[PDB]
């Protein structure tokens, strides 16, 4: 009858479900993921009128539709934000124990990502600032390996050192920056790095401060 | 006639054209009611009228009102044969007018129209050095030697290298009234070179040549050029075109844009007369002197008939009630939101409406008698009209679900909130570069563009400017907001107020941007070829391929142009004030006070049944009941109490002065401090009792 | 009845605490008794003759102030009230330097730190304050910072359950019971408004009427003790002998 008919829909659409949630997370894309979502609910749609008053097919179709409300948050969830430490803090506050290699979207979306917006939202939040500091400090630390000292000939005699306004406009922004972070919130999490850098820093700074004068009387001296 | 008095007004011309006659003996045109400036001479050696040689244009309908398009007038072409005439001896020459009379544009179609001459604009600022001029003959020309002295030229053969200079008068003056790029023009122009730096040898030019364009020297920030650089530049005054040239150019625009729908085709030319009449009147009246921003200019009417053209690019079927409505509603939006006083707004509105009732009498008075005339996109799918109670509605549900996502401050939404809320969005939707706001501080500007650039998806950069800012920081941070604008399809809003701004080299990056869309000087070196990289990835992402490194940097500009829309803001210069569209953002009136009390003291517990209704104390007109209860009677007693600082401010002015502004954000702290204090002692009396 | 007679008392006190600052004491009392008058056209049930000295603040605050190196002059009391309850960080206006000691001695044990806006390390001041919840004080206010707009503006981007605030670049956290307090030393400055829309103007300036009311009180407490005495139970008959009695009966 209708029922059975109804009833075999509701299973082709909880296998179409089903097989497009065995896709792991490392490999769920969001934009495609949208898209069949997209096509699965214009199916439901599809369905006629009378199969539509079914409990079993309004709880599939807003089963479907919180997943397109939660899509945004799947978007979000997979970027380089997570890494793994964030993961580890959702593990730990959802209190779920998932695998890693193993992670799935079924998993997923089997704890209520609409619930749990908030801690979701927070994560993301403290993997966003971790993410600019951290590549604050990479931006620093690929200046400082990619820095070369210009010279230039002295009169056939050495090559000093050309650029003194750039290097020291350079250490003294990347100084005050140094500070900048160390008053940062999401400093804890770079602290020791940042430490390290600093103490490069300074030590940069006060042997060029040395240097210059030494440079400059030298100069004085040998004319 | 074209060489004396060239640069002066109409009448000047008509004084000496006059004084010729009366001196001369060579035949006239006969014609006593034409002046003869607006005459020629022919090659068979007679009078001809410039009118015969103005051809009849029909552009597309899909190129109506576009930036860079020109219809062919009488103005047009008397200028196009001096500037031929002037460039064939090659003597540059500038081209002085109003804002938006036509000179920049004019002089890139002149100069594009001639098959061996390349045109390279530079946009003279007011930091402008020779440098400049040296990086763009390092960028298109080259050194060479093999003459009798090293030569400049540009790299492609036969072409002409115009450097169109415009806003030449710009650059500052020194301490010792000169400017520096003017005496390097005027040395390269009268001895044909320069002296190189690198080496001190004095290179030689060929197939260089030198353009310029200025606003009038009398306008803010212009400085009159030196006489030695003038005795070379012939000038000629470009001013406002005149009522019969709107008509002709405005006329061809609407009879292109309404060809769409073919129901108002006879409808095109009364149309088109309705805008030229209120374009001349709205700006007989509001002169500069009146306020600062009361400029006008055919730029006006090139967005007038541009937002009409867009409300009705995708509908379809329109009687002549909407193309009207669509006329008053831009007109609205164009001529009545810039204005201050409240006379000056019913002034426009009752000229719009006696306007559609001269050139359209036969329609039916309902699309102007309707008062509202306000569209939204955002109820039903396209623009349409749109009735206030329900898009109120919507935009109090959607503004709901903005506070619960940042901005937690509640807001109210009293009428003008929806009337900025709907200005805003329109300037938004439209493929513009700007959106300038005008107001009181904490009266609720940046707030409103934030929240309409939530709802139409715009992105939100705000420059956090510190005591140790400096101009490259701003171009780096324009420049950004540039490639995530051009280089991906991202909408940005870039929000900005006067305190971010300290010097002008933040401005006129503006109005360059504005007119044009983008700053080509941001992007050097390693810049701009990073700017290309993203720009093909971009393409990419848009379906297109690396194609041409320049094609890159267009597509870059269209999206710009596109996407990008910055706004800017100013408690209460003629250029910015013309390439904006600005919005005055007034005091919260006393009705808006009233919602705002009402709103924020709701939580309040003062209901006093037995409340006797006192006689007078008249502050909100549109008192809820006509006899007001306790809550009412406190509200009112409360945006009393704002007039009275008004007032007091007003008259410590007067007798004297020294005075501090008051802000609704004062309202908003009187409102927060009445609450908290009446809870804090209710709950003590209650404790104790 | 006291209950029949507060919301205009409330609306009152806040009007004076929010806008009446910056005005001298006879433009601050014509503007109470402007908006007192209205109320009485409007039948608002307001307490008549309410001085706003003890309404706002009973007796320990004003002692804690008087031995807080404070003036005893009503528009210092009128002052200090306004500091005490602000909304908007103050912006202190004073010619002498009583209020700047008054506003030290009053957070010493906050760690209220001197600072300037001419400082080169005002800017590491102010995030080091902005830590801890160090109260901070700023002086040349004529050279004002931009980069106060924010926390002037009191913008909170909250997220993750913790409190966020944007400084420049940096992202600083919010710490509670933080206080800023500008002040100045030229009475006649002109501030910006939107300088002005974020502080509450606090005027310790002397002029010709609040001037006559020092001298008023002076030679009232001297000339004439009894009369003095009587002034004062009269302040105190509003809120402190109440306290007193309502003490006496716990
Ligand atoms: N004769 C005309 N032909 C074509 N367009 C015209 C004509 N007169 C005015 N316009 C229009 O008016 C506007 C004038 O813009 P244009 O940039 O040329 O002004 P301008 O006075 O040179 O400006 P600025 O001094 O700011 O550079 C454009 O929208 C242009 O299309
Ligand atoms: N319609 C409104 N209702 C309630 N509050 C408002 C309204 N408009 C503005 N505000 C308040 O004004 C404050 C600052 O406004 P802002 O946008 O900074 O003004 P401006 O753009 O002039 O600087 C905001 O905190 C906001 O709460």
């Amino acid at each position: 009858q209708d029922l059975k008919g109804v009833w075999s829909e509701l299973s082709k659409v909880w296998e179409q479900i089903d097989q497009m949630k065995e896709q792991p997370w490392v490999s769920v894309q969001p934009r495609k993921l949208r898209q069949n979502l997209d096509a699965l609910l214009n199916q439901l749609k599809s369905f006629p009128a009378r199969l539509r008053q079914y409990a079993s097919y309004e709880f599939v179709q807003r089963l479907l539709k919180g997943y397109m409300k939660i899509n945004m948050l799947v978007i979000e969830l997979k970027s380089e934000a997570l890494k793994d430490r964030h993961w580890k803090q959702l593990m730990k506050r959802l209190h779920v124990n998932w695998v890693v290699s193993e992670l799935t979207l079924g998993q997923i979306w089997d704890v209520d990502l609409q619930k749990n917006e908030a801690i979701v939202k927070d994560v993301l939040l403290v993997a966003q600032g971790e993410m600019a500091l951290e590549e604050f400090l990479k931006q620093i630390r690929e200046v400082w390996n990619t820095y070369e000292l210009d010279l230039v000939n002295y009169q056939n005699k050495c090559r000093l050192i050309r650029g003194w306004d750039d290097l020291f406009n350079k250490v003294k922004e990347h100084i005050n920056s140094v500070s900048a972070m160390k008053l940062s919130p999401y400093y804890k999490v770079f602290e020791e790095d940042a430490l390290s850098w600093e103490d490069k820093l300074n030590r940069i700074m006060a042997l060029f401060d040395v240097w210059i004068d030494v440079q400059r009387r030298w100069v004085y001296l040998e004319g | 006639l074209w060489s004396l008095s060239g640069d002066s007004r109409l009448k000047m011309r008509a004084e000496l054209g006059e004084y010729i006659r009366r001196i001369t003996t060579v035949p006239l045109p006969t014609a006593p009611n034409i002046p003869i400036i607006d005459y020629e001479v022919s090659i068979s050696g007679e009078w001809s009228p410039w009118q015969a040689k103005v051809p009849q244009i029909e552009v597309e309908t899909h190129k109506v009102a576009a930036p860079d398009v020109v219809v062919p007038t009488l103005d047009t072409v008397r200028h196009e044969a001096l500037l031929y005439t002037w460039l064939a001896e090659h003597k540059p020459l500038v081209l002085c007018g109003p804002p938006g009379s036509g000179k920049t544009m004019t002089l890139f179609s002149a100069l594009r129209a001639l098959p061996d001459m390349e045109v390279v604009g530079l946009n003279f600022s007011s930091a402008t050095t020779p440098e400049l001029l040296l990086k763009t003959f390092d960028h298109y020309c080259e050194y060479r030697r093999t003459p009798n002295g090293v030569v400049l030229a540009p790299v492609q053969l036969g072409k002409w290298l115009v450097l169109f200079c415009d806003e030449i008068n710009l650059p500052d003056m020194d301490k010792y009234g000169t400017q520096r790029v003017i005496s390097f023009i005027r040395q390269m122009v009268e001895h044909g070179g320069f002296y190189r730096t690198s080496d001190q040898t004095w290179v030689k030019l060929e197939r260089i040549q030198f353009v310029g364009a200025c606003n009038p020297p009398t306008d803010p920030g212009r400085k009159p050029l030196s006489h030695r650089f003038l005795r070379h530049v012939p000038v000629v005054y470009v001013d406002y075109p005149g009522p019969a040239s709107l008509t002709q150019i405005y006329g061809t625009f609407n009879r292109a844009m309404l060809r769409l729908i073919p129901s108002l085709r006879t409808y095109a030319e009364p149309l088109t007369a309705a805008m030229v009449e209120f374009y001349t009147m709205s700006q007989e009246r509001f002169t500069q002197d009146t306020q600062p921003h009361y400029i006008y200019s055919p730029r006006e009417m090139t967005r007038w008939v541009r937002g009409i053209f867009e409300a009705l690019r995708p509908l379809e079927t329109l009687p002549v009630e909407g193309l009207i409505r669509i006329w008053a509603h831009e007109a609205l939006r164009l001529f009545q939101d810039r204005l201050v006083e409240d006379e000056e707004r019913r002034w426009t509105d009752e000229n719009i409406d006696t306007v559609a009732l001269k050139h359209f009498p036969n329609i039916d008075r309902e699309k102007a008698m309707s008062r509202p005339i306000l569209y939204s996109n955002w109820l039903s799918k396209d623009y349409i009209p749109v009735d206030q109670e329900e898009l109120r509605d919507y935009v109090k549900a959607r503004l709901k679900v903005f506070y619960e996502e940042e901005l937690d401050v509640p807001l109210v939404l009293f009428n003008e909130v929806l009337d900025h809320v709907l200005r805003i969005d329109r300037i938004f939707r439209q493929p513009q570069g700007h959106l300038l706001l005008i107001g009181v501080s904490g009266a609720g500007k940046t707030t409103l563009s934030r929240f309409v650039a939530w709802m139409n998806g715009l992105s939100v950069y705000q420059i956090k400017v510190h005591r140790k800012y400096t101009g490259e920081d701003f171009d780096e941070d324009l420049r950004t907001v540039l490639r995530r604008s051009g280089c991906k399809n991202e909408k940005i809003a870039f929000i900005m107020d006067e305190s971010n701004v300290l010097d002008s080299g933040f401005l006129e990056r503006m109005n360059t941007l504005l007119a044009n869309g983008e700053v080509p000087g941001l992007f050097e070196g390693d810049e701009y070829a990073t700017l290309m990289t993203q720009c093909k990835e971009g393409a990419q992402k848009e379906g297109l391929m690396l194609d041409s490194h320049e094609e890159l940097y267009k597509w870059f500009t269209s999206q710009v142009i596109r996407n990008l829309h910055v706004v800017f803001t100013m408690n209460p210069s003629p250029a910015l004030f013309n390439r904006c569209v600005l919005n005055w953002f007034g005091d919260w009136s006393t009705e808006a006070l009233y919602q705002v009390g009402k709103e924020f003291t709701s939580k309040m517990d003062l209901e006093k049944p037995n409340y006797i209704v006192p006689d007078y104390m008249p502050v909100v007109y549109d008192k809820l009941p006509q006899p007001p209860s306790h809550r009412e009677a406190i509200v009112n007693s409360c945006v009393f109490v704002h007039q009275t600082l008004h007032q007091a401010n007003a008259r410590l002015a007067k007798r004297g002065g020294r005075t501090m502004a008051i802000t609704p954000r004062h309202y908003l702290d009187f409102i927060n401090h009445y609450a908290n204090l009446f809870h804090e002692k209710r709950s003590e009396l209650e404790e104790q009792q | 009845n006291q209950m029949s007679t507060i919301a205009g008392d409330c609306l009152l006190s806040a009007a004076f605490i929010a806008y009446a600052g910056y005005f001298d004491q006879q433009m601050r009392q014509n503007l109470f008794t402007t908006w007192s008058h209205h109320l009485q056209q409007a039948n608002i049930q307001f307490r008549t003759d309410i001085a706003r000295t003890e309404y706002l603040s009973n007796a320990d605050e004003r002692l804690r102030w008087q031995a807080s190196s404070l003036p005893a002059d009503d528009l210092c009391t009128e002052n200090a009230i306004m500091l005490k309850r602000f909304n908007r960080y103050p912006l202190i206006i004073d010619p002498s330097g009583q209020a700047t000691e008054f506003i030290m001695n009053e957070y010493k044990d906050r760690k209220i730190t001197r600072t300037s806006f001419l400082d080169d390390a005002f800017r590491k001041n102010l995030e080091s304050a902005l830590r801890f919840g160090n109260p901070l004080l700023v002086q040349d206010v004529e050279s004002y910072d931009p980069v106060l707009n924010p926390v002037l503006n009191r913008e909170v981007r909250r997220t993750g359950g913790r409190v966020l605030i944007t400084l420049g670049d940096q992202d600083i956290d919010l710490s509670p019971s933080f206080v800023i307090f500008l002040s100045t030393r030229d009475p006649t400055v002109e501030f910006p408004p939107d300088l002005c829309s974020r502080v509450t103007f606090v005027n310790f300036t002397v002029t010709r009427s609040s001037l006559q009311s020092q001298c008023l009180n002076e030679v009232l407490k001297a000339e004439r003790p009894d009369v003095d005495e009587k002034r004062s139970d009269l302040l105190k008959l509003q809120g402190e002998f109440q306290l007193r009695l309502r003490q006496l009966e716990k």
